[PDB]
């Protein structure tokens, strides 16, 4: 059915996205 | 004191036109462009197909005097006291008389008896304009049942249209022959959508009242023959079933509450939205 | 009548110092000798009050923080939570979910009230509560006469017209009238400025009672001998006593922002009222009876708020002010943090401040030539050669002959910065010798002082004699020093690389013209000179005595002359190049005497060499000082003494027409108004001072600076910056960053308005094409106050994009803050592509799902009904309300995650003004970090689980991230191609309606 979707990958997907953004910039105001 | 200034309006009228003719020329190229995303975003839209209709999966049930608060308050004496409720039924029925429905290129007469599915083809645009299943005021007896005993329209007892809300394409599925607990229904479980009421719903419920459901051929639901949907650009004046139920013995100077739940596999309960595969309204017929 | 008060305090005091002591007996009734009775002084004591400042006026109350809640901003924001408040209260007709909306919205415009309104109060707080703190006291219990008897009594049951003696270590107890003295010597470096210690004496000397000697004053110590005098102002009357109180009762001034702050808050609120009012019509005009058509007006007054430019303001703010906290500038209030960069004219003291009030070995005399000592604090400068034998004879001559001797914990410490019991002069040399010519310790006790002679009264001398260690020559060692005349009368033998000879009329006038050389130089100048003893006369083993001369006073070997000056701080000079580089007008204020001045501003830079004044002008031609014409002197000294027969426009007439100026012989009460006159030509004044003379100067300028350990305790009280280290070097980085600041702020504020344009029009064209509400309020309070944060943050931290100290001070009523072009950017023209792409991303979801563009117009008003649940779409679907109310939220989210989008296109066009982002790059760290976080942050929201339940965001199907790009995009080339044609074409009409 066209009335499904699939909500809980890119849920997922989005906080991976939100985990890896921010860290990196956990890299980038560390310069050491 | 600045608005006025020695041959000069207000902020530097001197380059007035440079400043405002720059807001001329950026803002009509700002709405050239947005009208032309726009313009875009119109051209990916299928022309007969919406894109995404998750969002309606549990389809919901209605009724026709969509009153304030799904409460039918009125005095079987004034005659305005019902005015309200009783006009929107007029209206809400005034696109269903047999003459509005006349010319035949557009309509088709389908069987007077709940049918199998009417699949036309595709839902494409490959074929010409499809017709739509026609509907009688007769299929419901007394309430709106024709001209003869329904002049009041509830006047004396209550009663009300439920229906089904459009869903483009819904090939509704009633529960099967092995069904999950569906109170008091007739053994035509196959071709129809069958609904049923309740005072209260799953505890102790002041339980008073007699039921009387008016459908098509005599049934308790929604007839299989007029489904799937195929949209308004492809079927206009197309004419959805309703259902009918009444309430006879009522107590008048008392409110109870009534609960229409509609069952099957293709239909679905929401606990934050009570509108969702149910049906709720409050009554109270006081004199 | 407390004006009046006021206005005779700006007024330079007066007395009666000049009677015969007869007269001050008859006056006041008191024995000169015995004082008076202690009936008559437990008479006087509780007649007016102890000898005693009345405590600081100000000890303020804490419900003043309302008005940071209130102002003009707070308040729509007041209205904005009472009104949702209410609207909830009219949510209590049925069954309502609102127990996760619309009451947590009216708490949570309370809160930005309430947590900003803590914030700006904490800030301007400080400048109430931290800038006036400086306490640290010992109380002195004065010496008093009375009735004969000698008794010391705590210092405040002191009265007026009594007997009090001081003496050496003693704090003046109130200001007195000398009636005998003997020796007596006093510190007035803190109540005038006055370096050196002056003497003292009954006798009347001058007339402006400050300078006359007759007379001490509260807070000055004794410095030595001993005296007596009579008690004339007690308390708060005295002179110190006026000042301290017209320090305190003058008014801080404005700091160049807050203004634009107010002005600010007046423009979102009128056009906050001009749209909920011309709009509160049209919802009236439409339908909506008086109940949601005041709820929209709720809906849009709010929302037009920027909830968190104020926390992006605050932050742009914290992040200079820490800026300045790594440059050794510390403010106490956030907001003089910029004052610097913006300041023309700058005052400052010559005493306390721009030097080290330590006399110090400046110019030598050997071998008929002058050598420059070194004059730094640090000894980063240039020490003469010393090699030849005159300087290790004028060495041994000046450190055995000397009273002054080191203190017990000096010898980690520098060694001119350290402590010395001494004279001053016997100081300088002192130190200047344990300097070049190594220690003193085993050199002083080498030499058997065999008898001395302090300083005389008549002639001018002071002489010591030694055994010989040397191994060549066993005969007795004479040294002395004394004035350079009347040691020339008394000599004649001359001393070259170790041998001698006698005075030629020739070298003689070589000699009188290198004392008037380097005497005229401002420097204090001593002869040093010695002689050996004929062994034969005198033998090696015979104690002389101290009645009679017992070797030669004439004959005598000259070895040279050694100039000495309160020298500059070593940071001031190269201080000083820089603050004219930036074209800042520099001043000279101070108390101190013409010469010493004279010398000490033409030796910093203030006053430029080859410069000459009204007066250098008027000796160089031998003609009366009145006929030179005063257009042709650059410069200019004036006299404290024309100084109080002058009005306002002469001096408006100095400022204008003198580059270098140097005022001198200038009451506290005098700074005050000079910082007034640099202020009636509007431009800003920074004040850095030392004593209390310079209260009222740093009370009054825009902003005072103090010194944190050669600075007293009420003009530090009222200085609204502070130099710990007293490095002055300080300064030369606070007016690069006041300048930076200023710059990297524009770019703050354009961020956070340039999205009260995709905030609002969504809350605008609703009511107007009547379609479904595009953007919620949840929403708009993300972006102001949710997202941007920290993007915001990162806008400050910028750099500077050409080089900042080449260009000159701005002007403050041209170059302002918040000017009419920023405006025509952010709202103008980049915030109207940012709704045009968030509006495209309202169109692109509505439209995808069923509701064709064209149709949603009049829509809702069957939308926004609770029980149409059955509304049909250009599919003619039948919608219930909780499914196409779920996708209006999720039609208010993803506008949120299209604004993001674009506040990236639009945070990389706004980190520089001028220049292409390819040119200053992004080398911000910070800024790279916001956007990581900004995004984060915004996919965390919408995808977070049960987020469309507290605050009914919903996730994103992925086709919409997409629907900004462009918008991002062409906004980062339009403000490109701006910041290039910018940079081809300065002459006009691309960069003078745009430029911010
Ligand atoms: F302290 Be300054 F020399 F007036
Ligand atoms: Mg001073």
């Amino acid at each position: 059915d066209p009335f499904y979707y699939d909500y809980e990958t890119v849920r997922n997907g989005g906080l991976i996205f939100a985990a890896l953004a921010f860290i990196v910039g956990l890299i980038i105001i560390l310069s050491k | 004191w600045n608005s006025e200034k020695k041959e000069f309006l207000g902020r530097t009228g001197g380059s007035w036109f440079k400043i405002l003719l720059f807001y001329v020329i950026f803002y009509g190229c700002l709405a050239g462009i947005f009208i032309g995303t726009i313009q875009v975003m119109l051209l990916t839209i299928s022309e007969f197909k919406p894109t995404y209709q998750d969002r309606v999966a549990p389809p919901g049930l209605t009724q026709i005097p969509q009153s304030q608060k799904t409460e039918i308050s009125f005095r079987p004496n004034d005659p305005q006291s019902y005015e309200s409720y009783v006009v929107s039924i007029v209206r809400f029925l005034e696109k269903y008389k047999d003459l509005a429905q006349k010319d035949d290129m557009i309509f088709e007469d389908c069987g007077n008896v709940p049918s199998e599915l009417k699949e036309r083809g595709e839902y494409n645009n490959e074929r010409g304009e499809r017709k739509v299943c026609r509907f009688r005021l007769e299929w419901l007896g007394n309430c709106s049942g024709l001209n003869d005993e329904t002049y009041g329209y509830k006047d004396g007892k209550p009663c009300v249209i439920i229906k089904l809300n459009r869903v483009l394409g819904f090939k509704p599925k009633p529960p099967k022959n092995e069904s999950l607990e569906t109170y008091p229904v007739m053994k035509y479980n196959p071709y129809v959508l069958p609904v049923h009421c309740t005072g209260k719903r799953d505890e102790d419920k002041e339980k008073v009242g007699t039921m009387e459901y008016f459908g098509l051929g005599g049934y308790p639901g929604f007839p299989l023959q007029y489904y799937p949907y195929y949209g308004k650009l492809l079927q206009p004046k197309y004419l959805q079933p309703l259902m009918a139920v009444q309430f006879t013995n009522l107590t008048m100077d008392t409110e109870i509450r009534i609960e229409c739940k509609a069952y099957g596999e293709n239909i679905g309960y929401s606990e934050k939205d009570r509108f969702q595969g149910r049906f709720d309204v409050k009554i109270e017929v006081k004199s | 009548k407390e004006r009046d008060m006021d206005e005779l305090k700006k007024e330079v005091s007066m007395d009666d110092h000049k009677l015969s002591l007869d007269e001050l007996h008859r006056k006041y009734g008191t024995d000169l000798s015995r004082g008076l009775t202690p009936a008559r002084a437990a008479e006087i004591l509780a007649r007016d009050g102890p000898n005693a400042l009345t405590p600081p006026p100000t000890t303020p109350e804490w419900v003043k923080f309302c008005r940071q809640l209130f102002g003009g901003f707070s308040m729509l924001l007041w209205i904005g939570a009472i009104l949702c408040f209410l609207a909830y209260g009219i949510q209590a007709a049925t069954e309502e979910e609102p127990q996760n909306d619309n009451l947590y919205l009216g708490v949570v415009l309370s809160a930005v009230v309430i947590i900003t309104g803590c914030f700006s109060y904490y800030q301007e707080a400080k400048s109430s509560k931290i800038m006036e703190s400086f306490k640290n006291m010992v109380p002195q219990q004065a010496l008093v006469i009375r009735n004969g008897e000698k008794m010391s009594i705590n210092a405040e049951e002191v009265v007026v017209g009594d007997l009090v003696e001081v003496k050496g270590g003693d704090r003046i107890p109130a200001d007195l009238r000398i009636i005998s003295a003997n020796g007596c010597k006093v510190d007035n470096s803190s109540l005038t400025g006055e370096s050196e210690p002056q003497t003292r004496s009954p006798d009347f000397t001058n007339e402006n009672p400050l300078e006359t000697r007759n007379i001490a004053f509260f807070s000055t110590n004794c410095v030595e001998g001993t005296a007596r005098g009579i008690v004339v102002y007690t308390g708060d009357r005295t002179v110190m006593g006026r000042i301290a109180t017209l320090a305190s009762g003058l008014e801080g001034g404005q700091t160049p922002i807050a203004a634009e702050i107010e002005h600010f808050i007046h423009i979102i609120t009128g056009v906050a009222v001009f749209l909920g009012v011309s709009f509160f019509i049209l919802s009236l005009i439409l339908e909506y009876t008086w109940l949601e058509a005041v709820i929209f007006l709720i809906g849009i007054i709010v929302a037009n708020v920027p909830e968190g430019l104020l926390a992006t303001v605050t932050v742009c703010l914290t992040l200079t002010a820490k800026r300045m906290a790594r440059k050794n500038c510390l403010v106490k209030n956030l907001e003089a943090v910029e004052t610097l960069g913006s300041t023309s004219t700058i005052c400052s003291d010559k005493t306390g401040t721009l030097t080290q009030n330590r006399m110090t070995v400046a110019h030598m005399w050997s071998d008929n030539q002058i050598h420059e000592a070194d004059t730094t604090e640090n000894q980063s400068g240039v020490s003469f050669d010393k090699t030849s034998a005159t300087w290790l004879a004028l060495s041994r001559i000046a450190g055995l002959c000397n009273r002054a001797v080191f203190q017990a914990n000096q010898e980690n410490l520098p060694i001119l910065k350290r402590a010395v019991a001494g004279d001053a002069s016997e100081s300088a040399l002192l130190k200047c010798i344990e300097l070049c010519c190594g220690s003193v310790k085993e050199m002083r006790e080498r030499y058997t002082k065999i008898v001395e002679i302090p300083f005389n009264s008549t002639n001018k001398y002071q002489l010591s004699i030694h055994k010989n260690p040397n191994t060549a020559e066993p005969r007795h060692l004479l040294v002395m020093k004394g004035a350079p005349e009347r040691i020339l009368d008394r000599c004649s033998s001359i001393l070259i690389h170790g041998k001698e000879q006698p005075l030629d009329e020739e070298l003689k006038d070589a000699f009188q013209n290198a004392y008037l050389e380097l005497g005229g130089l401002g420097e204090r100048v001593l002869g040093f000179c010695h002689l050996f003893l004929p062994d034969e006369q005198f033998p090696e083993g015979f104690q002389f005595d101290t009645d009679d001369v017992n070797f030669p006073l004439d004959n005598l070997c000259f070895v040279g002359l050694i100039s000495m000056i309160d020298p500059p701080r070593a940071a001031v000079p190269d201080a000083v190049g820089k603050c004219r580089s930036a074209g800042i007008k520099v001043i000279m204020v101070t108390g101190d005497h013409p010469i010493t001045a004279k010398a000490i501003a033409k030796g910093v830079g203030i006053i430029s060499e080859g410069n000459e004044t009204v007066e250098d002008i008027a000796a160089r031609l031998n003609i009366p000082v009145s006929q030179v014409n005063p257009r042709d002197a650059k410069a200019c000294v004036v006299h404290g003494s024309d100084l109080k027969d002058m009005t306002s426009e002469q001096l408006d007439d100095i400022l204008k027409y003198h580059t270098e100026i140097v005022f001198a012989r200038t009451s506290p009460q005098q700074k005050l108004i000079i910082v007034e006159g640099c202020q009636r030509q509007g431009a800003i004044v920074a004040v850095t001072g030392d004593g209390v003379n310079d209260s009222p100067a740093s009370k009054k300028a825009d902003i005072g600076v103090a010194m944190g350990i050669a600075g007293s305790d009420v003009s530090k009280q009222a200085a609204d910056m502070i130099l710990l280290d007293d490095n002055f070097a300080s300064i030369v980085t606070g007016v690069e960053e006041g300048r930076l600041i200023f710059d990297n702020l524009k770019k703050s504020i354009a961020y956070t308005l340039t999205s009260n344009i995709p905030e609002i029009t969504p809350f605008l064209i609703f009511i107007i094409a009547n379609i479904p509400l595009p953007l919620g309020t949840v929403t708009i309070l993300c972006i102001d106050l949710g997202t941007d944060m920290v993007p915001a943050i990162s806008l400050a931290y910028e750099q500077a994009e050409s080089d900042i100290m080449k260009r000159q001070p701005r002007n403050p009523k041209t170059d302002k803050l918040v000017n009419e072009q920023l405006i025509s950017m952010a709202y103008g023209q980049i915030g109207m592509i940012q709704a045009l792409g968030g509006f495209f991303t309202y169109f692109v979801i509505l439209a995808e799902n069923g509701f064709l563009p064209i149709h949603l117009l009049g829509l809702r008003v069957n939308w926004d009904d609770r029980w149409i649940n059955d509304v049909e779409d250009s599919y003619g679907q039948q919608w219930t309300y909780e499914q196409r109310k779920i996708v209006e939220f999720t039609c208010h989210t993803p506008f949120f995650v299209t604004i993001v989008v674009v506040q990236w296109a639009d945070l990389v066009i706004c980190k520089t003004r001028r220049n292409s982002v390819f040119q200053q790059g992004m080398k911000n760290k910070i800024l790279i970090f916001g956007l990581f976080e900004e995004t984060a942050l915004a996919a965390f929201l919408s995808y977070c689980p049960g987020m469309g339940v507290a605050l009914r965001m919903y996730p994103l199907k992925p086709t919409w991230w997409f629907c900004a790009f462009p918008y991002s995009l062409l906004i980062f080339v339009y403000d490109e191609v701006r910041k290039l044609i910018i940079r081809r074409r300065p002459g006009g009409w691309v960069e003078k309606e745009t430029y911010y």
